[PDB]
Order: C-alpha cells, then structure tokens, then sequence
C-alpha cells in the first residue's frame, strides 16, 4: 500500500542551499495535497509547507517564509522542497505528509487542511559550519564499590553517528550507551559504559570498539584500573 | 498560529492500567459538526503514525483500546489499559485553520517500583590531559523515577554552565533510566582544585549522596 | 516513454476530467466521448462589479 | 439568485476583498475598514470542493470497444455498429450538458444562500439596536468603536450593554 | 414575569447515511433502498407459465429427440433450459442455431 | 440546508420529540413542556411521499431481451451484443446515481425550508410582543400560561390583548 | 413552494390582476385601488424565457438511421436491431420525463422566490412605519394618500418624512 520515501539531507553550511525530495507510491498522488513537517532535534512538530494538487496554491509557515519553496511533480509522482539560505534554527528531520482531503481547494492562506494521513521515512538536515573531526576515545578508570563499572568517553567528533560495542560485541548486558550531546564548539561527544562483576577487574581485559564512518575513523581502546 | 496546549507533560501508569491526556485549543476547532482534531503516536527514531482523526475515530490499523473524545476546545486521548508497546510521545494536532499546529507532546512511560541509582565518578584520562582541556564524568545507573539531579562541586563551589548531561530511554526489562554527565574544564583550572564530587539528589535517596575523588 | 492509462489514436490523453472530445476510439480507462469541446463547471459565485 | 442576496439586494461585489468570500465593511468614529468572515467563506468552499469531487469519479473502464471507423461500405452490420455508437454519444452528451447546467444553477443559488444566511445571523445578533438600511447595510444606533465592532464580527457582541443608548437614538 | 418559546425539530439515535449533490456522505433520520439485491433463490411458477425442460434443449425438443417427446405440442411463456441437459440421437448441427432457438 | 434553520440557527435537533417532526418547547410561569406541530410535520411527509411514488413508476415491461451470456468466442456480432449491453448498463447507472443525489439534496433542503416556514408563521403571530433570541427561540415579553401558548401552537393567538404589557416590558 | 409565499402565507392569488404577475392592493383615506409591480413581473418572465429557450435546441440529426419495423422473422441480427432501438427509446423517455419534472419544480420555486423577494423589498423601505400582518399585508401606521401609495411602489418612499407620524400610532 501507500508509501512515502524521502531523500537527500545531511550536512550543509549556513547561508547555502539544499533540496529534498519525497517519492510517493501507492495512491493517486495527483489528487491530494502534500505537506512538509519538520522536527527539531529532541523537540516537537512544526509545519512547514502545503502545496495543493493543482500545484497552484502553496503557503509557508512564517519561520521558513520565502527562503523555502515547495514544489511538486505530478507526472513523476514526487514532492520537492527547496531550502535556500538555511541556518541553525532549521536543523531538523524533515517529513513529507499526505493530506486526508481529496482535491482540496486551498484558495486561501487560512483554509482548513485535512489531517496527516501517512508520513515518510524522515530525512535529517544538519546546519553547521563545523567541518568533520574524528572521535578522541578516552577510557574511564575503575575504583571501589560492590561491583564497579567502566567506559569510554568519545570527545570531539562530527557529524553523528558514532557506534560502539564491547569486545567485538561479545559483551552486551549491562551496557548503556548515552545519546550524544553537542558542545558549544560544535562537536558532539558521547559516553558508553558497562557494569561488570568485580571478581575480574584484572583477568577480564576490556576492549571498546568505536566507529565513525563519516571520517573513516576506527579506534579500539582498552579499559584498565590504576 | 492557534496555540495547542497538551496536558499533562509526562505521564506513567502500571502496565495494564488506564492513562489519559488532554489537548487544549486556542479557540474552537469545531466546524459544521466535525471536530478538526487528530492525534499522533511517535516512538523514537521514527516518524509518527496516526492514532485518531475527527476527534474520535480510530485509524484502521490501531487497536480498540485507543479512544479520542471531546468537542470544541477540550479533547482527551485514552489508553484503556496500557500495554507496553505504547511508550511513545503523543501529539494532538489541529487542522481547522492553516498553519496546522501541534501539541507540545506527552511522553508516557511505565510506572514501576521506586529505584535508587548507583553512583560512580570518573577522573580525567591520562591521554586527554596532553591536549589542553579536562573532563570529569558522573554515572547514575538503573534508577527510577526519571527525575534525578547531579550537581558538580569543585572544592565545594557548586558548579554550573560548564556541565552537560543526557539520559537513556526507559529499559525494556527493568524500566529504570540511566544518566551520564560531563563536567568540562580547561586543564588550566583542573590543576588548582583537589576535591571533585557530584552530589546526586533523588526520590530513592532519603538524602543527597555525594561521590568524590581526590587528584592522586 | 511516459505514464498514461488512456490511449486514443491521436495519442495519449489524461483521464482526470470526466469527458473527452479527442476521439471516440479509446483504449484504457478513458473519460467518455461527448460531442461538446468545452463544458465549464462553475466553482465560485456570481461575479458582480 | 433564488435568495436575492447576491446579484440583487447587495448592489454589487467588493473587488477589494481578497481574504475571503464574504465580509464586513464599516464606518464609525475610528475611521472605516473591511474584514472577511471565514466561518462563511469555508462553508461555501466546502460545498463546491464537495460537489467538485462528486462530479468526476468515473472513466468508462468498459470492455472491448467495437470498431468505430470503417474501411469499406458493408451494410446491415456496419450500419448498426454506427447507429449504436452515434446514439450512445448523443445521450452521453445530453447527460453531460444537463450536469453542468443543474450543478451550475445550484452553485449560484448556494453561494447566494450563504450571503443571506450571514446577513440574517448578524441581524439576529443585533436584536434591537440597528435597522436594515435596505442595501445590505445596517444602522447601528449607538457609538460602536473598532473594539465593539469586531465583537459583532466574531460573534461576541452582547446587545444589552448598548440597547439603552440605541432605543433612545431610534424613537426620540 | 415573561416567557420564552422555542421552535425545533426532531432527531434519531441512528439515521442513515445517504448521498447528495455536494456531499458524498451525510446522515439523515431515515432512508429507503432503491436497489434490489437479493433473490428468493427459486423461480416462481405463477403468474407466468414456466415449462421446465429438464434434460432437453428446446431445439432438441422441437427436432423430436426420443427422450424429449414428453414435450410434443407443449406451450410456454418462459422455457427454462437446464445445464443438466443433453442430446441423444443422430448427431446434428443447425447453422444459425442461435436464431432457430430464438 | 439552503435556509439554515436545521443544522443552522437551530443548534441541534430533538431526540425527545417522538410525536412529530417539527414542534414547540416552552418555559413559563406554570412549568415547562413540549408539543409537536402537526401541519408542518404532515406538510413535509406529504411531499417526501409523492416524491417517492414519483421516483418509482418504472420497471422495463419491454421486451424480447437479447442473449447476454456466452458459450463461445464468436467475434463481430457477439462483440456488439456486449457493447450494447455494457453501454446500457453504464447509462442506466449514471441515471440512478444522479437521481438519488438530486432527489436527496432536495429532500434535505426542502425539510430545512419547512422549519423556516413554521418559524415565520410564529414570528408574524407575535407582531411586537416578542424578539428573536437568534437560536430558534422567542422571548415573549408577557406572562403566558399553559392555556396562553396553547393559543400560539394552534394559531388562535391575539396579539393586541397582550400588546400594552409586552411593549412596556420591552421598551420601558 | 420552497419559499412558501405562493400557496403559502399569501392565502391565494388575484384572478383580477391582468397587467402583471405580482403587485399591490391598497386601502387608504382616498379609497381602494391596485397596480402591478413590473420589475419583478419581468425578472420572473425573463428566467422562464431563458429556461424554455434552453430546453429547446436539440434535434437528433443522424445518420442513415437503421430500419425499425420488420416484415420477416429473422432471429438474431434483427433481435439486436430492435433491442438497440427499444433500449434507446426507454432512455430518452426517462431522459425527458426527468427534465420536465425537474424544470417545473424549479419554475414553481423561482416564481415563489420572486414574490417573497418583492415582499422583503417593501418591508425594508417602510423601515419602521409599518408591521407585517402575515397574510401578505402590511398595516402602515400613518395617513397615506394615493400620491404616497404610488410613491412606495415606485421606489421613492422616504421613511424619515412619515417617521414621527408612524411611531405614535404604533406605541401610544
Ligand atoms: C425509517 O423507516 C425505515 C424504512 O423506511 C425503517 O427501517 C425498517 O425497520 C423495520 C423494523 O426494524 C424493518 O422491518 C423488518 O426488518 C427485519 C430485519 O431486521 C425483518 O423482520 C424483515 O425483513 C422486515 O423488513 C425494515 O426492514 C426497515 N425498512 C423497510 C423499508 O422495510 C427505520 O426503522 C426508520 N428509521 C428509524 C431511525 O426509525
Ligand atoms: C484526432 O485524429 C482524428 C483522425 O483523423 C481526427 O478526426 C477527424 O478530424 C479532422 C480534423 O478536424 C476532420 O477532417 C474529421 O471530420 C474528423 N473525423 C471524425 C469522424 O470525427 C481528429 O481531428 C483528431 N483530433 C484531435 C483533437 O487531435
Ligand atoms: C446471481 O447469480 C449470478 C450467476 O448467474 C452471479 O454472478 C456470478 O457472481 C460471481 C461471484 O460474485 C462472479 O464470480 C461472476 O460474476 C458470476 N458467475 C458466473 C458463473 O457468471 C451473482 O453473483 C448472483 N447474485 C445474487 C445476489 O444472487
Ligand atoms: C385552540 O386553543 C384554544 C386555547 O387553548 C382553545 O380555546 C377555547 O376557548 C377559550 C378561548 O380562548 C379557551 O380559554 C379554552 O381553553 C377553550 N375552550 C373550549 C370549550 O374549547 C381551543 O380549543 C382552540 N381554538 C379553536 C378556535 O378551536
Ligand atoms: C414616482 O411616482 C411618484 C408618485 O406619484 C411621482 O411623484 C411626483 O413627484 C414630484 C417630486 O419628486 C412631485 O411634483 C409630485 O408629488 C408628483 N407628481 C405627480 C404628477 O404625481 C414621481 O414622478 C416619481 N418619483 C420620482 C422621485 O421621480
Ligand atoms: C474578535 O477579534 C478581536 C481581535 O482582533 C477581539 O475583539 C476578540 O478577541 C475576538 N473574538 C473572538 C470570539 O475570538
């Protein structure tokens, strides 16, 4: 059945352009309106544009007014969205959504839309002037307790993701991997930790397996006492 | 803009009891006997699926325990008995006037038995101290409820603005959360003060717990 | 190379309207051939200046 | 049109109304001005959009269509194959011409109705404080400043607050 | 001191959805169905007069096939040719069988 | 409807009215009650009736119908035999689909119209004794018991009896 | 009809108005007389004109029509020839019987509207100086001569001139 599939986001410096594409399938695309709705990181839903089936009424939410332009190709069944003059505030994942109402008549700015019927994959658009750095994997030293625990702080990398595992994936239970956080430098860091039995803080050696595909970086640290 | 206000913010109920959420509109979103309001579920790392439309019809796929209700200006979503595949944010939306607007979102977690954290502090790594700046770390392990609070103290000077944190999702076996915290300083200021400590205060701690190292 | 459901001998035509006037010969799910070359359905009110 | 609102008792249309389809131009102490009434404007648009979609849901996906041109003169069978088609086309057109007509007649009568409906709804809301001027303008009989006015536009106007003033302006 | 009188109309707990010119679906207090969509399952023998051919085709009946001579001289309003039916005599063809049945 | 009484200024219809389609509700000194209006009910039903009867005096009493199912693949004649029925059946649907949809939008707007009619029979009775609240409700301005408003219901209301009282309650 | 003036709140019609279709009948200090209102008698006749004209041009001109009566029994090709025409015929007959039924209902309702239109044209002119009795008759509340009746009917009445005179007769 219905299926929307978004395309072509990523890293993009401020003031410069980019254009997304949603490739619809499984319904009569040409007889329905389409929307773009974005979502700040770990925040909420904003509405961005609508474009009628006609292709001839289009309205934008004020934040993206007149930088963005919502465009539509009812022959090739696919919805576009030009993002000129981007900036920080625009960082979000971007979603195409299908209008519920059939051959809607968006004769005006305020007229009522339909509900959002099906949504797309989603596509991430990052807007920063940082160019790529790589992860700087430091360990975290054991101590006292009942059973203590040890990890790997991964400082200054860009952009996400970074992906960890413990001892080639041979250790999984007790592992926690904390969502990243953007330092004011613009580079992300994350934390990753595992609690373990104390009765092998010497014998059981502990390699943590970091990766950052966007710089081609691979590290492997070890985790020891003292 | 019509302001959609959702309430309450976070929820939490015992897996198999009732949960309930409110969407409050900036003005009537009812018109010719239709209530132009819809409700969306959003689990993480994913888009939203449509839960309810026209205030109270279930979208084909949804199971019979979800229910929209209300008319005009107050509406109320209802999970009659919260199975555990419900933990998501829940967003209400109006589409009666462009710009369509959304509620802020109501995260619903699982209520469980209280759970103290387990606190570990870490000093900055020998590899790091070679390149200028210095990082301390604090780890709160499998605790519950979500609302813990770390406070850094450089020689008992409550710290602020240099520290960041993040938390994990709710776990799919214990339902505790878990928190990491990163006090970043320069090596400049690391070498002045000797006693580093993070003071966790939390429901399962009858009084604040402080974990600390000395530098050597 | 192009999508299009409705074939005439004059070429393809789209089926978004309910009535064609291109050719009574028609393969595919095509609007019905009517004699008139134009029929306008009013979508607004009466105009008065 | 059936109701006499548009194209009739309302002299002509306002060419400077771009926000919507139905409106309020006024005059009081705080100058003049215009504003579009949406609850109406949608109401009509709905009905049109609605019949629009009713009108278009069909495409004659019917089987093997016979041969309709012919290379040679044949007789009885060829003759019937033309007559059948000729006759089909003549009806389909009759249908086609009648649909546009009834629909369009209705579309007009419908937009007329909505005007009148607004104008009634308002007069009611104004219980005993104005009089129908005749041309689809009122004469509010007190001092109603731009504050008060919008109340009447978006429904909130409480008539009792004024009455005293307006009863006296009317019959004294 | 003074009264209020109010006019109004009735409603039901479950109207029927009908179609209109403007609206696909819209609920009214009551409907009625214009399309017959069901059959008793059996042909009635009144008021038309029905002749049940059984294992004879009407053409055979006419031609006079042995197991069809039951039918000589019969008269029908509607002749009901059964799919169970056969022929059983010199093998024949009738060009424009089509028409000779009709 | 087009008149915007039903589902218009008449907020919503009445489920506690089992003896009639349109009718009356009072509140007054003595108590509060409800009665149907029988003429305007009968009015509406008496149309919807004839309408129905009209929609139905047809059933194709013609006439030696042709073969429509098939034992063989035959080409030309067979093709036309199918085109001729396949076509008829397409038209006769359109016919049906149009019919209900007109019939129905009228059947609706007509009953809306009757609710207006009753409303204008009643205003004109209360010449200067009442005012339109705006929600299908009249404020009379005089004391009116269960025998009084019974007059109004059964059309036997004199307005000059009460005039002097009502006027004085309204304007003073 | 829908608007319920004709065969409605206007008891019946004037068999002795012979210069028009809608009009006025007075009783004043100077006696008793009558006049047609032309504007409305024109616009009611002008739609019916168009309508008729629309219903008419329309005549089936094609094309070597097939034979329709038959002097042999031929079975199948004939059986079709008849059923093609037999079917066509039933279609047009329906096609027709609908048109007339539709048109009329409307012709009847538009002529009704025109009356109610002229009723409300008057009402708005006599702004405060009269009151609707509900039998399609006003009761003007002042002294009005043949020159003032004829001034109402030709659009040139001046509510303000007989204003004060009007209110005393109503209220005191
Ligand atoms: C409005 O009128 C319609 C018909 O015009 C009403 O529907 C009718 O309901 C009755 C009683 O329930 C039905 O009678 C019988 O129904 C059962 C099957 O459930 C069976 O014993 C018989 O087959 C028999 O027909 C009837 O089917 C049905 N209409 C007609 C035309 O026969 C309806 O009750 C009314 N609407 C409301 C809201 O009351
Ligand atoms: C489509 O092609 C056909 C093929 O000829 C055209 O039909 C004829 O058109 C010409 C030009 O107007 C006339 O001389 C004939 O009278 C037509 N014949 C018939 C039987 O209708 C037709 O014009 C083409 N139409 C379009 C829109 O391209
Ligand atoms: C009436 O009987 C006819 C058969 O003569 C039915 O038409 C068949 O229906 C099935 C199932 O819907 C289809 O696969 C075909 O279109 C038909 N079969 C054949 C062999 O032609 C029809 O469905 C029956 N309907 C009722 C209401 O009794
Ligand atoms: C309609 O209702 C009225 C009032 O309810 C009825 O009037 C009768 O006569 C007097 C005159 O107003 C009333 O007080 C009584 O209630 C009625 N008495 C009798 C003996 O009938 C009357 O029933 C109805 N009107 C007409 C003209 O029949
Ligand atoms: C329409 O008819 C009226 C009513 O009779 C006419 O009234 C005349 O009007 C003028 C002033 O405008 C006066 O001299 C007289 O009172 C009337 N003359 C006659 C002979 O009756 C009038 O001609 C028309 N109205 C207008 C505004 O022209
Ligand atoms: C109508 O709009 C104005 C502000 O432009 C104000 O009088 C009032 O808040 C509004 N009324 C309603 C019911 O929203």
């Amino acid at each position: 059945q219905v299926q929307l599939v978004e395309s072509g986001g990523g890293v993009v410096q401020p003031g410069r352009s980019l254009r997304l594409s949603c490739a619809a399938s499984g319904f009569t695309f040409s007889t329905y309106a389409m929307h773009w709705v974005r979502q700040a990181p770990g925040k909420g839903l904003e509405w961005v544009a609508v474009i009628s089936y006609d292709a001839n009424y289009k309205y934008y939410a004020d934040s993206v007014k007149g930088r963005f332009t919502i465009s539509r190709d009812n022959s090739k069944n696919t919805l576009y969205l030009q993002m000129n003059s981007l900036r920080a505030e625009d960082t979000a994942v971007y979603y195409c959504a299908k209008d519920s109402q059939l051959r809607s008549l968006l004769y005006f700015e305020w007229l009522s839309q339909g509900y959002f019927d099906y949504w797309g994959q989603g596509t991430l658009v990052t807007v920063s002037s940082a160019s790529t750095k790589g992860p700087s994997v430091f360990p975290l030293a054991p101590s006292s307790g009942g059973t203590a625990a040890l990890g790997c702080l991964v400082k200054d990398y860009f952009p996400e993701p970074v992906t960890v595992s413990w001892n080639s994936g041979a250790l999984t239970s007790g592992v926690h991997t904390f969502p990243a956080v953007l330092q004011s430098s613009g580079l992300y860091s994350l934390s990753s930790v595992v609690t373990v039995p104390s009765s092998s803080l010497g014998t059981q050696t502990y390699i943590c397996n970091v990766n950052h595909k966007p710089s081609n970086t691979k590290v492997d640290k070890r985790v020891e006492p003292k | 803009d019509i302001v959609m206000t959702q309430s309450p913010d976070s929820l939490a109920v015992s897996l198999g009891e009732r949960a309930t959420i409110n969407c409050k509109s900036s003005q009537s979103v009812t018109f010719n006997y239709k209530n132009y309001l819809a409700w969306y579920q959003q689990k993480p790392g994913q888009p939203p699926k449509l839960l309810i439309y026209w205030a109270s019809t279930r979208e084909s796929g949804v199971p019979d325990r979800f229910s929209g209700s209300g008319s005009g200006t107050d509406f109320t979503l209802t999970i009659s008995s919260l199975q555990a595949e419900d933990v998501a944010v829940y967003y209400c939306q109006q589409h009666y006037r462009t710009p369509p607007t959304f509620g802020q979102g109501t995260k619903v977690e699982i209520k469980r038995t209280v759970a103290a954290p387990s606190v570990f502090i870490f000093p900055p790594s020998d590899e790091q101290l070679k390149s200028g700046t210095a990082s301390v770390v604090c780890l709160l392990n499998n605790f519950y409820p979500r609302e813990a609070k770390v406070q850094w103290k450089v020689d008992n000077a409550l710290q602020s603005g240099n520290s960041q944190e993040s938390v994990t999702e709710q776990d799919s076996k214990d339902s505790t959360y878990s928190l990491s915290s990163t006090l970043t300083l320069s090596k400049a200021d690391y070498e002045k003060h000797k006693v580093y400590a993070c003071e966790v205060t939390h429901q399962g701690l009858s009084s604040p717990v402080t974990k600390s190292f000395n530098r050597g | 190379t192009c999508i299009s459901e409705c074939i005439t001998p004059n070429g393809s035509i789209p089926n978004d309207k309910p009535f064609q006037n291109v050719n009574k010969i028609t393969y595919g799910a095509c609007p019905k051939y009517v004699k008139q070359n134009t029929l306008k359905l009013a979508t607004g009110m009466r105009n008065v200046p | 049109g059936l109701f006499g609102a548009i194209a009739g008792f309302i002299e002509n249309g306002w060419e400077g109304m771009i926000d919507g389809w139905y409106g309020f131009r006024h005059q009081n102490s705080e100058g003049t001005g215009q504003a579009a009434d949406l609850k109406s404007t949608q109401a009509a648009i709905d009905q049109i959009n609605g019949k629009l979609n009713r009108v278009i849901e069909k495409t004659n996906e019917k089987f093997h269509q016979i041969e309709k041109e012919f290379s040679e003169v044949e007789g009885r069978i060829q003759d019937l194959e033309k007559y059948v088609e000729d006759t089909k086309i003549d009806l389909w057109s009759y249908n086609a011409e009648l649909l546009v007509a009834l629909e369009n007649q209705h579309t007009i009568d419908l937009t007329d109705s909505e005007m009148n409906k607004l104008f009634e709804k308002t007069r009611r809301q104004l219980r005993e404080n104005a009089e129908e001027m005749g041309n689809g303008c009122f004469k509010i009989y007190h001092k109603c400043d731009n504050a008060c006015i919008e109340s009447i536009r978006n429904g909130t106007y409480d008539h009792d607050v004024y009455r005293d003033e307006a009863l006296n302006n009317r019959f004294q | 001191s003074t009264a209020t009188l109010c006019l109004g109309h009735h409603a039901v707990p479950n109207g029927t959805l009908v179609k209109t010119i403007t609206d696909d679906q819209i609920e009214v207090t009551n409907a009625t169905e214009l399309v017959q969509s069901s059959s008793t399952g059996k042909i009635c023998n009144n008021p038309h007069r029905i002749l049940d051919g059984i294992d004879c085709t009407l053409i055979d009946a006419l031609l006079g096939d042995p197991h069809c001579d039951v039918f000589q001289n019969e008269t029908w309003d509607l002749f009901v040719e059964r799919s169970k039916a056969f022929s059983n005599c010199y093998p024949y063809d009738v060009p424009d069988y089509a028409s000779l049945r009709s």
